[PDB]
């Protein structure tokens, strides 16, 4: 039960 | 005063986890105290483990368990909220 | 020009750790580009499952595995790595 | 096998 994810400013 | 920038958690966590960094910024200045005090709610309420990421200026690439995750403005402080573990 | 200030981890992965936040600034700019990079790697290397911020301005409350975790300046940027699930 | 841990700016 897994996501991959980015953040930004 | 929040502004969800990105978020995979039912709209009603996320109500929660803002409530919690409001509370957090009612009660500390300096980021590493905020989101340790935002990361224990969520372990206590929800179950352990999270991680709290509060700053002003950062990126990041994490992996989350499916449906929890929150990146949110409150101010100019920017919260990422996630479990993984 | 890394400098460690707190670290869980075998020496030896700090050096792998601060070569690729090094690779990673030779060819990103963007704070989360940078991260994912890194983060990927080591899911590579080390196995999942890794997160790693990115920033100027953040501070932060996370939970690791135990001798997993790492937290260094390079260049102009604070990096944060640990795995967690 | 875990450890909590703070980060400072």
């Amino acid at each position: 039960p897994t996501r991959d994810v980015a953040t930004s400013p | 005063k929040a502004v969800i920038k990105n978020a995979d958690m039912s709209e009603e966590m996320q109500q929660d986890a803002v409530d919690c960094a409001t509370q957090a910024l009612e009660k500390y200045n300096i980021e590493p105290d905020i989101a340790a005090y935002i990361k224990k709610e969520f372990d206590k309420k929800y179950n352990p483990t999270w991680h709290c990421i509060v700053g002003r200026n950062f990126g990041s690439y994490v992996t989350h368990e499916t449906r929890h995750f929150i990146y949110f403005y409150l101010g100019q402080v920017a919260i990422l909220l996630f479990k993984s573990g």
